[PDB]
RNA sequence: GAAAGCGAGUCCGAAUAGGGCGGCAUUAGUACGUCGGGCUAGACUCGAAACCAGGUGAGCUAAGCAUGACCAGGUUGAAA
RNA sequence: AACCGAACCUGGAGAUAGCUAGUUCUCCCCGAAAUGUAUUGAGGUACAGCCUCGGAUGUUGACCAUGUCCUGUAGAGCACUCACAAGGCUAAAACCUUAUGAAACUCCGAAGGGGCACGCGUUUAGUCCGGGAGUGAGGCUGCGAGAGCUAACUUCCGUAGCCGAGAGGGAAACAACCCAGACCAUCAGCUAAGGUCCCUAAAUGAUCGCUCAGUGGUUAAGGAUGUGUCGUCGCAUAGACAGCCAGGAGGUUGGCUUAGAAGCAGCCACCCUUCAAAGAGUGCGUAAUAGCUCACUGGUCGAGUGACGAUGCGCCGAAAAUGAUCGGGGCUCAAGUGAUCUACCGAAGCUAUGGAUUCAACUCGCGAAGCGAGUUGUCUG
RNA sequence: GCGACUGUUUACCAAAAUCACAGCACUCUGCCAACACGAACAGUGGACGUAUAGGGUGUGACGCCUGCCCGGUGCCGGAA
RNA sequence: AUUCCUUGUCGGGUAAGUUCCGACCUGCACGAAAGGCGUAACGAUCUGGGCGCUGUCUCAACGAGGGACUCGGUGAAAUU
RNA sequence: UCCCAAAAUGUAACGGAGGCGCCCAAAGGUCACCUCAAGACGGUUGGAAAUCGUCUGUAGAGCGCAAAGGUAGAAGGUGGCUUGACUGCGAGACUGACACGUCGAGCAGGGAGGAAACUCGGGCUUAGUGAACCGGUGGUACCGUGUGGAAGGGCCAUCGAUCAACGGAUAAAAGUUACCCCGGGGAUAACAGGCUGAUCUCCCCCGAGAGUCCAUAUCGGCGGGGAGGUUUGGCACCUCGAUGUCGGCUCGUCGCAUCCUGGGGCUGAAGAAGGUCCCAAGGGUUGGGCUGUUCGCCCAUUAAAGCGGCACGCGAGCUGGGUUCAGAACGUCGUGAGACAGUUCGGUCUCUAUCCGCUACGGGCGCAGGAGAAUUGAGGGGAGUUGCUCCUAGUACGAG
RNA sequence: CCCCCGUGCCCAUAGCACUGUGGAACCACCCCACCCCAUGCCGAACUGGGUCGUGAAACACAGCAGCGCCAAUGAUACUCGGACCGCAGGGUCCCGGAAAAGUCGGUCAGCGCGGGGG
């Protein structure tokens, strides 16, 4: 959610994925297809929704911490020194990568658990199931 | 620098109208209102809100000198004095705004019966 | 070369390293003129607010002074 | 003595004026800059950069190749560094498995680029000395980054093109964009962009389909089996889940916890029987049951249906202030649009006949300055 | 509300809570006074005054009043 | 009028008062001879209220006279 | 010093992090020599660390201070001698626009350390810095204004500047102007416009949950997608040889996200009085007190008493209450002059319309004889509000 | 033909690590050390003077693909350049260039001078 120690300000770009993986610790998965600023007021945001439907055996692996600092709008005049690192974090994701996934629930809980948790997503997004390989 | 003064007068702030919120809980005795025995109540209910007045314009009348006093020893140029301002308004404006709330709700309570 | 001064050489320095110049593709040119330009003067032309010097008057309004002028009527009612 | 924070008149100079405005005859040639550095400097000026003139030089310039060297944007990636995803495991750091991020990480790492000698298709600049300059914030646009809601016809670097000082055609109108850089003359021809129903020229041309919104004429999350095309799950002498009538069985018999919660408020778990057949329950309504249905069965109709996944097109989402509109008219008997071809149209681009100007060399004449002549290029606007 | 009062002013945007005042106060000056005009040990104004007189400052009917702080500043005084 | 903070908070007059008069006191930043507080009379002073009257107004209407309009006479301007 | 880049060089931003204005009588010179961090097993006035020892060990440590490069044959850790932490010089290069600046082979003079080849002209390199003038102090006996000295001058050396706004006017310099003046600017602000739209306003998606039961009657966490541009604002592009600024009064008018009416759906809608959402701008939308207000509170009403545009519509229409000229006062800041999105009393805003547009009214010509006069309607404007009451009723309705 | 000793190039397709073969010749241990010379303390190192024994150990050759190390066909990232797309984030088409990693595989070396031995 939050970081712990890191330093005053980052860069933004858009690139390529370098994760190619569907399946990550469960079997369905969620990937993006435009890519967009997420925000770390989604991931607990959406956190607690996935928990409200799963009953006893809901883990999820998120792996898409925020990683890219950014500054913010003042209140008067933006002129003068820097800005503000006191807000939010995002995080850039590619199409191609899983931001969620899950495993033990049935099929029915889940077209709906990933479907609930994708409306306040900028992009739309789908789902994976196995014939996915890549290492050891 | 204005981070640092924001808490102090936040903090003080809140600490009272928390309180003052829960003083007037005392004040009534139970259901309140028994033939023409319920204006003469609400004068009590008076005295917290004008207290409560009072308390939120004290530390906006004591904060202020400790920050206008303290920018003119040549430390801390202009542009800063209105910047002070609208952070205590926030803090003035929405404190009677939750006191005037409150006692809309008291009121009817006091008059409800 | 700072200079003494020495010289088709002279300074750095008691060294033979370089800078300046000579020789080498070698002008040495000077004076008058016209034309580009530079400098100094108004110096492309027009324009200050202001600065200084001398002089103009208080027949302006500000006042002093000398000497004169003026204040219908009615009311009130002091001391003594 | 009618604008007194210092009168008025005359002189000191037409004070200074780094700021403003204006600067007068023609043609030909070249052709800038808004960059860097320093500045009581930041509209100012110096030096260089860039221009021109001329004197020396006279291929060293210029792009294109080849070999040779240096970087380590893009990417990547883990075993370095800072953060980081799940479990192990240990008394948490570490170590392991799986998984990561990164302007300021990097053992990897290209494109392209840069220095060099070298030459050809090339080609015709390059430089040195010296005269005279102006410019010394620059603007947009794509690309590559900072700022900044990766908000501004925002700002600040890099880079290319245009503008700036370049018209002409195109984008209705329009420095920026697209096509193109205008020596002169031609009621002459071929094109580029862009178009070819009518307002202007040029196929209301062809073929295959997509459309039916009048889309084409400022938007999206998200919705609708709107239509076109691709691909996956169960069946017709199982004569199909969906349409029409019937059954839509019971038992068993505790929860936490209520006046109740003994199918459907939340937290468990969810066997059996009779059978052709009946649920480990996808709803509604009640205080709990009743009652309307789901799966499964009989019959007669039953050469077809039901669930999504991908794209081409489109509908909703769509609210503005003087009257409305795609430039307009209109356009589906498409003048909309994806692909296919051809013809034409259409710049001052290329071309034709004539001519003038700038630079070079080649036949000239005269004793010379010089003139005029033909040839190539130019005539950069 | 302001000021006590009558009185004055910003001739051509402000007459007033301005200023002015009567009244109170601090101080200065006895000399050819302090003081001021003056190129001038010239002249004159202070005054043909002379200290409850004269300049300066501020304050301002009248009434109850006029606190604590001289470190710093300035003011007089001291003084090996 | 000094009190930024709302109209601060009760009170007074009003149908209803971000004003005004009494008070409270939290005086952002009262106050003693840049004087405090108070004061009868005076002020083309400022502020609030009441009485009276009223075209200030609800709405104006009508009348008048001086232009304006028409013809003869004289005939300007800023601007451009 | 990195980072920021269009990748050699270079390069902006009041762009992202960090250091210098030294230090070292010797971490310097020369020559010898020493295998670091860190873990692990086992021992000590030790139970975190170190220390001793032994394994491991692309060195992960170190290098005085900043980062980076460099990173072991060592600059890294010790010792002896030593003090070139040198004079006279620089072939040829780096870099700069200029002046600086950096690196350097080789020469000489004389020295230092190894045995020797050799290395040695400060320090692992990059900051630890400053022109020029003016003057201090040692060496040198170039000038020295008649000759001879001397004064003073010149050259070597070196010292002095916290010139720190550091390429650096004087030896030496703070404020204020609402008394203000001149030259200029929309290459720079306030009004307005514009671009924009974070903020504002509002619409839509998801369903946490409230709502007895139930997610959507109503309300909708958390998070999201757009819209409009009336708000704070950002940028500041026409406009500073002048786009008059708030508000009101006057005149209006246009949009819808419709306050009132008008028709509809859903309701958790019996009626009744509502809610809500949909459609819908014809027309309408009061009087006062306070306020300078827009805005807001209150009074008395109403069908209701809408929101916003129009240069926050309207000053060549008015007002001038508000604020941004002068005087004056108060508090407060200022030593002073003076000062304040602090209050306060005062305070001259300009008879004569050209053109467009506009309200009226005429003069011409045309409308194919010249007249009188009666009409069609293309088109165009105006108007269009609403309550109460009674009749059906005290009926459907509902326990009332 | 072999092998040992030095010293080079090469600078992990030569390194570590399991184990072995080797000491006759070479090689190291070991022995001793008043003094040359020498250890912050020790002659472990440095070093002077020198057997046998030994070759677990340092070395030297050798086998084994545990791990390191190198590592290409295809293919994707990026992409000069050429031509476009979306409001934008950002995205594609054509001609070449075109690497990280990971897949196959390949190894624990190869080339000299010199002096000493059968």
């Amino acid at each position: 959610k939050r970081t712990k120690f890191r330093k005053q300000f980052r860069g933004r770009m858009t690139g390529d994925a370098k994760g190619g993986d569907y399946v990550a610790f469960g079997d369905y998965g969620l990937i993006a297809m435009e890519p967009a600023w997420i925000k770390s007021n989604q991931i607990e945001a959406c956190r607690i929704v996935m928990s409200r439907h799963f009953r006893r055996g809901g883990k999820i692996y998120i792996r898409i911490f925020p990683d890219k600092p950014v500054t913010k709008k003042p209140a008067e005049t933006r002129m003068g020194k820097g800005k503000g690192a006191v807000e939010y974090w995002v995080s850039v994701v590619k199409p191609g990568r899983v931001m969620f996934e899950v495993a033990g629930v049935t099929e029915e809980q889940a077209k709906e658990a990933f479907r609930l948790a994708g409306h306040k997503l900028p992009i739309q997004t789908k789902m994976v199931k196995r014939e996915v390989y890549d290492e050891a | 620098m204005i981070s640092d003064i924001r808490k102090d007068a936040e903090v003080r702030m809140d600490k009272c109208v928390e309180a003052f919120k829960t003083q007037i809980s005392k004040i009534r005795t139970g259901g309140g209102g028994t033939e023409e025995r319920r204006k003469d109540l609400t004068k009590i209910v008076r005295g917290e809100a004008e207290q409560a007045r009072v308390a939120v314009r004290n530390v906006r009348r004591d904060a202020n000198d400790k920050v206008k006093a303290l920018l003119k020893d040549k430390e801390i140029s202009e542009d800063d004095d209105r910047r002070s301002q609208d952070d205590v308004q926030k803090l003035t404006d929405a404190a009677i705004k939750k006191i005037e709330a409150a006692l809309a709700d008291k009121e009817a309570e006091l008059m409800q019966f």
